[PDB]
RNA sequence: GAAACUGCGAAUGGCUCAUUAAAUCAGUUAUGGUUCCUUUGGUCGCUACUUGGAUAACUGUGGUAAUUCUAGAGCUAAUACAUGCCGACGGCGCUGACUCCCUUUGUGUGGGAUGCGUGCAUUUAUCAGAUCAAAACCAACCCGGUCGCGGCUUUGGUGACUCUAGAUAACCUCGGGCCGAUCGCAGCCCUCCGUGGCGGCGACGACCCAUUCGAACGUCUGCCCUAUCAACUUUCGAUGGUAGUCGCCGUGCCUACCAUGGUGACCACGGGUGACGGGGAAUCAGGGUUCGAUUCCGGAGAGGGAGCCUGAGAAACGGCUACCACAUCCAAGGAAGGCAGCAGGCGCGCAAAUUACCCACUC
C-alpha cells in the first residue's frame, strides 16, 4: 500500500508519464499517477480493485501486457505457497470400452493470480484463459473467482 | 626480383608465411594455392614459407632492370602484337582523343 | 529429413475432385505457387488434357501454351501448372470459346461455356480492409488482388464486381439477409440458396443458415459463404442443375425415366 | 555450439528426459557484446532469413530526451553509476538497457538559456557578464520583456536539477539495447525516479 | 559458336528403422509471441549524349612417384567488383530586422528582409484521438446582430492491443537501408533536316506491403510390461519473482539478487521392450484376441561422437575440419576415403532376383 518500490529497480506502469510542469498544489494534494487498465472481452468484467489500486504487476490481464485468446477453463484452488501464482485441480471421468464403465482421473495446473483478487481460499472455484508462455510451467491466468454451488466460508450467514 | 618457387615434392611458396619450413593452412576463396570446387568450400593443404634456401626444385625470377649487354634470345626478341582495348574510354585514353 | 520446402505430389495424395486414374502413374502435377490454394485450384494441364481433351499427353499441352493461345482473367499465361480457381475466366481466342470455373452440385469444377460480353467481368469476395501511409484506404480480395481508394460503404464479407481490361471496381453486393449465395467448402460444397440467419460467437466460428429453391435447409461456417446476387437474382449465369442437390433415389428415378446415356 | 533449447533440462515432476535429436541450427546462441565507453567500434552479423544485426563494442556519445521540456539532443556519455542486476557491470564499466549513466549538460543548458532568456548553470557575476550576455539581451521591438511572460511564468526548474546543472553533469537512463541496435540512447532522470536512484547510489557508497 | 566468367539448382527425390514411452504420433485449437527464395496484386520524381582498375578462357615457361594439385610471365570483357550526377525543390513549420491600423506597454492585425529543418525505412522520447444527464451567476467573445439569447463540427478495425493512420523534438547504418550508369524487337512525331524528344512491345533487377508454398513454438484429451522399483527433485536450475543478456520471436533459454517451492497410491521416481507412431491387416454369433520393419502421412539417421562454411532454407554428409574404429597407394617425403541410392560381391544364417534396355509414358 504506502510503499511498492521493494525491488532494486524502480517499478512503474509503461505508457503513463508524470508532468514536471504546473506542479503547484497548495496546502493539500491529489494523485500524481493516473492508472492504466483495459477491457478483456468475452463478457468478463474488470475488478474495482484494479482501477482503484496502486500495485505493479506486468503479467496482470486488466493492468499489464497480456492477450487472452484460445481456450477458457475452470478448476478448484488446491495450493498457494508461491508468490503471484497458485495451483488448481481438474478432475474427470475416462471411459474404457471393453467394459461399459468409467475411471476417475485428475491433472494439476500452475496459474498466475494478480492482486485485485485478495480473499481467495483453498476449495474456491476459479475460471482461467490461455496466454503466451508466462514462465517455464505457466500458460493460464485467472479471470474470475467464485464460491457458488458450495458451502460458505465460516457459517451460513456469510 | 624473386617472384616465388616450388619445394621438393612440388609444393608452392606463398607470401606472408615467415619460415624456411612447410606448413598446413586452411585455405578459402581469394587465397592463392587453392581453387574452390563449390561455393563456400574450404580445404586444409600444405604450402612452403617465404625464405629462399638450397632445398628448392626451382626459383622464379623476373628482370626488373636490363644491363648494357644482351642475354641470348631472352632479351633480343621483339614484342608480339598482344590484343587491343574494347571499353570505349580505354580506346580514347590510348590515342589521346578529344571528348567529341 | 526435411531441410526445406517440397516440390513433388504423389497421385493418391492429390485432391479428390481432380478425378485422376489409379494406374497410369506415381506422380501428379504439383500446382504452381499463385493466387489460389493447392487444395482449392485446378492446374491448367488437367483442364486441357483431362477435361477438354485437346491434347493426349503433357507435351501436346506444352506446345499449345507456348503458341500464346491461352488467356486467364484476360492475361496470357505460358505456365502449364498455373493454379486457376473459382470465378476465373479462361478464353481460347483461336477456337473462339470462353469458360468460367463454377462448382457442380457434387463438389467438382464443371465446364461452363459463356457468351463473350459476360467474359468481360468477374465477382470478388472481400478478405481485408486497411489504411496505409498518407491515410490512403486499401482493399484485399479472395484471389490476392489489391485495390486503392474503394468506396467507403464496402465492408468485410461483401462481393464486388471488377472489369478485366482495367482491374477497377464497378459495383457491389452487401452481406445481409435475403441475398443469394453459393457454398465454397465443407460437405455442402456446390449448393446454392438464400441467406436466412447468421448466428455469431465471440471467439471461434460464426454459423450461417441457408434455404434452397425447393425449401430444404442447410448450414456451414461463415468462411464458406460466397454472395452472388442482391435478393433472389444472380449476377452470373449458372450451370445445369442450378445447385439443387437431389438425393440418390431421385437421381436413380430420373436416369431410368429420361433414358439418357444412349438407352 | 552454444544453444537455447528446452529439451536439455528436466520436467515438472523432477524426472529426466533423453535426447530426441542432434542440435539444430534454429536453436543457436552467440557471445555477449559487453559494450564499453570509448570511440565508436561497431561490428555486424548475418541473422536467420538473411537480415543484418548491429553489435556495438565501444560508444562515446548517445541521444537523450529531457521529457519535461520536450527537448532532445546528441550528447557525450561520461560514466556509469548504478546497475540493478550486477555490481561487476559498474566495476568494469559495461553499458546495457536500464543502466544509470552521467551525461554532459551543455546542449540542454544552451537550449534553455536561448529559449527562456534567463541564466541556468551560473555561479557568480564573473561567469555571467564578460561574454555571451548578448544571447540573453538584444533589441526586440514589441517583444522585449512583457511578451516573454509566455516564457517567464513557466521557466522555474526542479531544485534537484538546478544542483546537477552547476556541476556540468546530468543523470540519465539507457532505453535502447546497445548490443542489438548499435546505439546507446535514452532519457534524463527526473522526480521520484531521481529520488529513488540518488538514495540507492548514496546507500551503496558515500 | 568450343572454352571461360556471371546467374540458378544441388535443402526435393530415393534408402533404412538404430535411437525414442507424455517423447514421437493423432484428433482439436493459437501466434494480438515469429521468419518466409519464388508466384500473383499494390508501390516505384527527397563525366551524366555514360566514370574507375583487374582478372579467366587464350599465348608462353615450369615443379612433384602420385590426385578433378597448381606456381612465375604477357593480353582483354560485364547484369562480376567499385564509384556517382543530371532532372522537377516550386515544399511547409519555426525564427522576425523592420513596417501599418484601433488602444503609449500589454493585447487584436496584415505584411515582411534574413537564417534553420523539411520522402519512405531505422533508434528513443512526447502529444492528440473527439460522441453521453440538468440549471444559475462572471470575465471575453464565435454568430444572428449590436453597445442579452439561440446553435455546432471533424482515419479505419477486433470479443479484446502498448493496433492502424496522424502531429512534435532529435537520431540515422559508414566501408555497414531504398529511389535502375543494364539487354532485345518494330519504328516514329517535329520553330524540321537529322534534331528536340515521347513513345509502342517487352526482358532482367531491387527496398517495402499483401498473397502462395511452408517452417517453428505453444493449448486440451489419448500409451505396452514391471513394487524381487515407495517416495522423488533442489545454485551441479529444482518451482516461482524483479532487472538484464542471447535469440527470428514467447520462455530459467542463460546470468545476478531474492523466496522455498514442484510431483506421487487417481502409481510419481526407477528398470524392461526380438518398441519408430498413425491410416491399416489376420481371425471373428454378440463381446473380443493378435499383428503393423514394408509402396500414403509424420519423425529420425548416413561407421561412432563433436564443430562449422555458404544460403531464403542445412548444424548437409554424392559439403568441409578434428578425434575415435577400420583401411588403399608411396620413390617413406607424402596423398586419398564412407553403397541403411541402382546392379554386383563377402560375412551371417532356417531365410530373400540381372554388374540388361530407355527418357516413349508419369512428373
Amino acid at each position: 500500500m504506502a510503499d511498492i518500490q521493494t525491488e532494486r529497480a524502480y517499478q512503474k506502469q509503461p505508457t503513463i508519464f508524470q508532468n514536471k510542469k504546473r506542479v503547484l498544489l497548495g496546502e493539500t494534494g491529489k494523485e500524481k499517477l493516473p492508472r492504466y487498465y483495459k477491457n478483456i472481452g468475452l463478457g468478463f468484467k474488470t475488478p474495482k480493485e484494479a482501477i482503484e489500486g496502486t500495485y505493479i504487476d506486468k503479467k496482470c490481464p486488466f493492468t499489464g501486457n497480456v492477450s487472452i485468446r484460445g481456450r477458457i477453463l475452470s478448476g478448484v484452488v488446491t495450493k498457494m505457497k508461491m508468490q503471484r501464482t497458485i495451483v488448481i485441480r481438474r478432475d474427470y471421468l475416462h471411459y474404457i470400452r471393453k467394459y461399459n464403465r468409467f475411471e476417475k482421473r485428475h491433472k494439476n495446473m500452475s496459474v498466475h493470480l494478480s492482486p485485485c483478487f485478495r480473499d481467495v481460499q483453498i476449495g474456491d472455484i476459479v475460471t482461467v484463459g490461455e496466454c503466451r508462455p508466462l514462465s517455464k510451467t505457466v500458460r493460464f491466468n485467472v479471470l474470475k473467482v467464485t464460491k457458488a454451488a458450495g458451502t460458505k466460508k465460516q457459517f451460513q450467514k456469510f | 626480383r624473386i617472384s616465388g618457387g616450388n619445394d621438393k615434392q612440388g609444393f608452392p611458396m606463398k607470401q606472408g608465411v615467415l619460415t624456411h619450413g612447410r606448413v598446413r593452412l586452411l585455405l578459402s576463396k581469394g587465397h592463392s594455392c587453392y581453387r574452390p570446387r563449390r561455393t563456400g568450400e574450404r580445404k586444409r593443404k600444405s604450402v612452403r614459407g617465404c625464405i629462399v634456401d638450397a632445398n628448392l626444385s626451382v626459383l622464379n625470377l623476373v628482370i626488373v632492370k636490363k644491363g648494357e649487354k644482351d642475354i641470348p634470345g631472352l632479351t633480343d626478341t621483339t614484342v608480339t602484337r598482344r590484343l587491343g582495348p574494347k571499353r570505349a574510354s580505354r580506346i580514347r585514353k590510348l590515342f589521346n582523343l578529344s571528348k567529341e | 529429413m526435411a531441410r526445406g520446402p517440397k516440390k513433388h505430389l504423389k497421385r493418391v495424395a492429390a485432391p479428390k475432385h481432380w478425378m485422376l486414374d489409379k494406374l497410369t502413374s506415381v506422380f501428379a502435377p504439383r500446382p504452381s505457387t499463385g493466387p489460389h490454394k493447392l487444395r482449392e485450384c485446378l492446374p491448367l494441364i488437367i483442364f486441357l488434357r483431362n477435361k477438354l481433351k485437346y491434347a493426349l499427353t503433357g507435351d501436346e499441352v506444352k506446345k499449345i501454351c507456348m503458341q500464346r493461345f491461352i488467356k486467364i482473367d484476360g492475361k496470357v499465361r505460358a505456365d502449364i501448372t498455373y493454379p486457376a480457381g473459382f470465378m476465373d475466366v479462361i478464353s481460347i481466342d483461336k477456337t473462339g470459346e470462353n469458360f468460367r470455373l463454377i462448382y457442380d452440385t457434387k463438389g467438382r469444377f464443371a465446364v461452363h461455356r459463356i457468351t463473350p460480353e459476360e467474359a468481360k467481368y468477374k465477382l470478388c469476395k472481400v478478405r481485408k480492409i486497411f489504411v496505409g501511409t498518407k491515410g490512403i484506404p486499401h482493399l484485399v480480395t479472395h484471389d490476392a488482388r489489391t485495390i486503392r481508394y474503394p468506396d467507403p460503404l464496402i465492408k468485410m464479407n461483401d462481393t464486388i464486381q471488377i472489369d478485366l481490361e482495367t482491374g477497377k471496381i464497378t459495383d457491389f453486393i452487401k452481406f445481409d439477409t435475403g441475398n443469394l449465395c453459393m457454398v465454397t467448402g465443407g460437405a455442402n460444397l456446390g449448393r446454392i440458396g438464400v441467406i436466412t440467419n447468421r448466428e455469431r460467437h465471440p471467439g471461434s466460428f460464426d454459423v450461417v443458415h441457408v434455404k434452397d429453391a425447393n425449401g430444404n435447409s442447410f448450414a456451414t461456417r461463415l468462411s464458406n459463404i460466397f454472395v452472388i446476387g442482391k435478393g433472389n437474382k444472380p449476377w452470373i449465369s449458372l450451370p445445369r442443375g442450378k445447385g439443387i442437390r437431389l438425393t440418390i433415389a431421385e437421381e436413380r428415378d430420373k436416369r431410368l425415366a429420361a433414358k439418357q446415356s444412349s438407352g | 555450439g552454444i544453444s537455447r533449447d528446452n529439451w536439455h533440462k528436466r520436467r515438472k515432476t523432477g524426472g529426466k528426459r533423453k535426447p530426441y535429436h542432434k542440435k539444430r541450427k534454429y536453436e543457436l546462441g552467440r557471445p555477449a557484446a559487453n559494450t564499453k565507453i570509448g570511440p565508436r567500434r561497431i561490428h555486424t552479423v548475418g541473422v536467420r532469413g538473411g537480415n543484418k544485426k548491429y553489435r556495438a563494442l565501444r560508444l562515446d556519445v548517445g541521444n537523450f530526451s529531457w521529457g519535461s521540456e520536450c527537448c532532445t539532443r546528441k550528447t557525450r556519455i561520461i560514466d556509469v553509476v548504478y546497475n540493478a542486476s550486477n555490481n561487476e557491470l559498474v566495476r568494469t564499466k559495461t553499458l546495457v538497457k536500464n543502466c544509470i549513466v552521467l551525461i554532459d549538460s551543455t546542449p540542454y543548458r544552451q537550449w534553455y538559456e536561448s529559449h527562456y532568456a534567463l541564466p541556468l548553470g551560473r555561479k557568480k557575476g564573473a561567469k555571467l557578464t564578460p561574454e555571451e550576455e548578448e544571447i540573453l539581451n538584444k533589441k526586440r521591438s514589441k517583444k522585449i520583456q512583457k511578451k516573454y511572460d509566455e516564457r517567464k511564468k513557466n521557466a522555474k526548474i526542479s531544485s534537484l536539477l538546478e544542483e546537477q546543472f552547476q556541476q556540468g553533469k546530468l543523470l540519465a537512463c539507457i532505453a535502447s539495447r546497445p548490443g542489438q541496435c548499435g546505439r546507446a540512447d535514452g532519457y534524463v532522470l527526473e522526480g521520484k525516479e531521481l529520488e529513488f536512484y540518488l538514495r540507492k547510489i548514496k546507500a551503496r557508497k558515500g
